[PDB]
């Protein structure tokens, strides 16, 4: 369900308003037992509309980054000191708070430096069905010269019914805004497969 | 197994295009657009039908027509997003026939500040509550008679007293208000809105303002009306505990609505300004201190023109992890309340409030040959969406990978469910995507010895890819799972438009 | 017959067996994808499933019969042929993703058969 073209579609819960949610992959390239390489594994382009409201569409440009527990760790002290990491880290108490909110993060932990101890003897991530990352907005896609997207989003995903769940978090604003997402279906069973690859 | 009739919600996207609701059938296996003439398409421009309340009488069956001392009309009303409450009389005669579905009787949430959210709006005992998510709830008396009754989105063929609808704590304004506030009886000028105070000046239709005002200082998401007392609520927040408050009536207040009430059967009056001129007068508030307290309460009411200024009071509340709760609803145990809630992370609980704050029953991380598929269908749960009571033990919610029957009493152990008996918990595994709303219609109850139940039913539910699905399901004896089939779905092929929330009008 | 013999010589390489192609998990899923294309079509999901204008009726719930009856041979030549075994034991596959859509194909798949 992270191919690179795969759609996604639901809601916000925006304060107390509601709005309409759709997600694009464009590149998904997800690393393996050795990545010191700050490369990003997940790209696409978010859309929000409004559903109780007239508000008009803002579609973004975002980069994401998934959690695997040998160097990007669940709390943001593993992460590296970079300019293009540094946006993705708040808080440990923060991250603890917003990631015991997922009840897979519990039962992930049940089977601050003790939760880390921990994380050190998991296993592969890939062969988990929950998948945790963060996402990030970086500009707007249509023209990016022509920003209230200074949070970032606590994603999980669930492999095998494919669907997103997730917070979004910035310091002056309001606080645990839900996504529940859903992968979105075609109007024909038979697929085909197109491909790209970088020079 | 007989034609549905209902009415769902579709908001618009896109500015200056109307938003408003259609009525669909559901006959034979086949889904259908009625075709109806609705309201002016100015009315319905930016501002989509957020509530809809249906109101019927319980017991007696409705008019087919439009002399009679006790009413049998129906009644339709629809909470806008501007703050406008649209009365329309004799709904489904209008439907059958054809007619115009034009507003009857306009109401307006006039303490105000084309963005305003409904958090609810429900009728309780001739109460209509409008609540606001931004936490301020306007409280209209209607003259209707004792057995009206809101109809929801739940058919049942047997009728359990499992809810506190079918009929000495009260204090003196209590007695004095429902000794006041009285159904008259039809006759001109006799109409629903008759205890209402009109706007001193939606074509030429008289607008009223509601009888009271609250405004609490949390905002609310969930709002309910208790059924045991007619003055007392119940709301919850996102990551904040249940709250049950009463509503504090003073004297003033009483006694100056049933000196108006005395007043205007003593004499359409559309502006009393008017009328007050001709008995020499000025204002209706020098004419009813003439034939007439406290100074403060007074002064609100004559500035807001007969709405009163009221301050409610917290009598419960529940007692890091937080909580998401979505749905509750209120149980007679067969005081003697249960309150039971889901919770969006998988979670149900239960309350009884005059014993114990803390819940006494609680069932957290649900997801955490036959009992293979059990245990896959459970490990597939993600997030629930709605709840009803078939009975009071029964519960029936509805996931977005699902659909669970729990018995809360027969529940023994707690996170460890294989231990349990076979009928306790009964799960049917369907990927519903995201829905919106629902509408449970109960076709074959069956009950039997120990309280076991197997049942067969419909399920009307909108989803956010903008599908109206309709499904026919069953539940067995002594069987883990279940089975569901899909009867048939609608497409709505706009990239603007949305299927909201929709509100059952009839069954056979 | 050969792109069949193609596929059970892909499918059937393990973590042992990884000689004739090397166990790749793209090949993998290509073959299932083949597979899941050669039995998924509207008719079979109105027949599994069921029992301009603004609301227009879905592909799946609107001659079925022959196609259904196409598809329900053309599961009994792949079972002949013996690729469910092979899907099995994708079911008992290393990768998640070869295990989940060869779980999805097989459940299809013994759906059709009864």
């Amino acid at each position: 369900y992270l191919r690179p073209r795969m759609q996604f579609t639901g809601y916000q819960i925006s304060g107390y308003k509601r709005y309409q949610v759709t997600v694009n992959l464009k590149t998904v390239d997800l690393p393996k037992k050795d990545c010191t390489s700050l490369s990003p594994h997940l790209s696409g382009f978010l859309s929000i509309r409004g559903l109780t409201n007239q508000h008009p569409e803002i579609s973004t440009y975002f980069e994401a980054y998934a959690v695997n527990h040998k160097e990007l760790g669940f709390l943001s002290s593993s992460w590296k000191d970079e300019p293009v990491l540094n946006e993705f880290k708040a808080t440990d108490q923060t991250d603890l708070e917003h990631w015991i909110n997922f009840p897979s993060f519990r039962q992930l932990f049940l089977m601050i430096s003790r939760i880390f101890s921990q994380e050190k003897q998991f296993d592969n991530y890939l062969n988990e069905r929950f998948i945790f990352m963060k996402w990030k907005e970086k500009f707007l896609v249509p023209d990016a010269l022509l920003a209230s997207y200074d949070g970032f989003y606590y994603i999980v995903h669930d492999q095998v019914t494919g669907n997103i769940q997730g917070f979004y978090y910035h310091q002056d604003a309001e606080k645990f805004q839900q996504l529940e997402l859903v992968p979105s279906l075609k109007n024909k069973v038979e697929s085909s497969d197109c491909s790209f690859e970088f020079a | 197994t007989g034609r549905i009739q209902f009415a769902v919600s579709t908001p618009c996207n896109t500015k200056g295009k109307p938003s408003g609701y259609r009525l669909f059938e559901f006959k034979n296996d086949r889904l259908a657009l009625v075709p109806s003439e609705r309201g002016c398409t100015k009315v319905d421009v930016n501002a989509n039908i957020q509530a809809f309340c249906y109101l019927r009488p319980n017991g007696r069956d409705t008019s087919i027509s439009p002399t009679h001392i006790l009413d049998s009309c129906d009644y339709m009303v629809l909470a806008k997003s501007n703050g406008f409450i649209e009365i329309i009389s004799n709904y489904q005669y209008k439907i059958k026939n054809g007619l115009r579905l034009a507003p009857s009787y306009i109401l307006r949430c006039t303490p105000e500040d084309s963005d305003y959210m409904i958090a609810g709006l429900e009728y309780s005992q001739g109460l209509l509550y409008c609540c606001m998510c931004s936490g301020r709830i306007y409280v209209f008396v209607m003259n209707l008679p004792t057995d009206y009754i809101q109809y929801k989105n739940m058919y049942n063929p047997m009728f359990p007293d499992c809810f506190f609808k079918v009929h000495t704590h009260s204090s003196e304004e209590e007695k004095l208000f429902e000794g006041s506030t009285r159904y008259t009886g039809r006759s001109c000028s006799k109409h629903i809105c008759y205890f209402l105070l009109p706007i001193e000046p939606y074509q030429g239709l008289p607008i009223y303002r509601p009888s009271m005002y609250l405004h609490i200082e949390r905002g609310i998401s969930t709002f309910h009306i208790n059924p045991l007392d007619r003055f007392c609520f119940m709301t919850v927040s996102p990551r904040s505990p249940l709250f049950i408050r009463k509503i504090i009536l003073p004297l003033t207040y009483v006694t100056f609505l049933s000196t108006f009430i005395s007043l205007k059967n003593s004499i359409e009056i559309l502006s009393w300004d008017n009328v007050a001129q001709q008995n020499g007068f000025g204002s209706l508030f020098s004419w009813i201190s003439n034939k007439f307290i406290n100074s403060t309460i007074w002064d609100d009411i004559v500035k807001y023109s007969g709405t009163g200024m009221l301050d409610s009071g917290i009598v419960w509340k529940q007692r890091r992890r937080n909580t998401f709760m979505v749905d509750f609803e209120i149980v007679e145990k067969i005081k003697k309340m249960d309150i039971v809630c889901i919770d969006h992370f998988v979670t149900l609980s239960a309350f009884r409030p005059r014993y114990y704050d803390e819940p006494i029953i609680k069932i957290d991380s649900l997801s955490n040959d036959e009992t293979a598929q059990f245990k896959q269908a459970l490990g597939n749960l993600c997030s629930f969406k709605k709840l009803f009571m078939l009975d009071d033990s029964l519960c029936f919610i509805l996931d977005t990978h699902g659909v669970l029957l729990i018995n809360r009493f027969e529940i023994k152990n707690t996170k460890n469910l294989l231990r349990n008996s076979k009928d306790t918990i009964r799960i049917i595994p369907h990927d519903f995507g995201l829905i919106n709303d629902t509408i449970v219609i109960i076709n074959d109850i069956d009950v039997g010895t120990d309280n076991v139940c197997a049942l067969t039913f419909h399920l009307v539910v909108t989803s956010m890819a903008g599908e109206i699905t309709v499904l026919k399901g069953e539940f067995f004896k002594n069987c883990r799972l279940g089975r569901i089939k899909l009867c048939d779905s609608l497409k709505l092929n706009r990239k603007d438009r949305f299927v909201d929330k929709l509100a059952l009008i009839d069954y056979d | 017959d050969e792109i069949l013999n193609i596929m059970s010589e892909i499918l059937v390489e393990t973590t042992t067996d990884s000689s004739s192609y090397g166990n790749d998990s793209n090949l993998k899923l290509a073959c299932l994808w083949v597979l899941n294309n050669l039995l998924w079509n509207s008719s079979v999901s109105h027949y599994t499933q069921y029992a301009g204008d603004e609301f227009v009726r879905t592909p799946a719930a609107k001659s079925n019969v022959q196609v259904t009856r196409a598809t329900v041979e053309r599961c009994r030549k792949l079972v002949e042929v013996g690729l469910y075994d092979l899907v099995r034991k994708n079911i008992t596959d290393e990768s998640l993703s070869v295990r989940e859509k060869a779980r999805t194909l097989l459940y299809h798949m013994d759906l059709l058969l009864k």
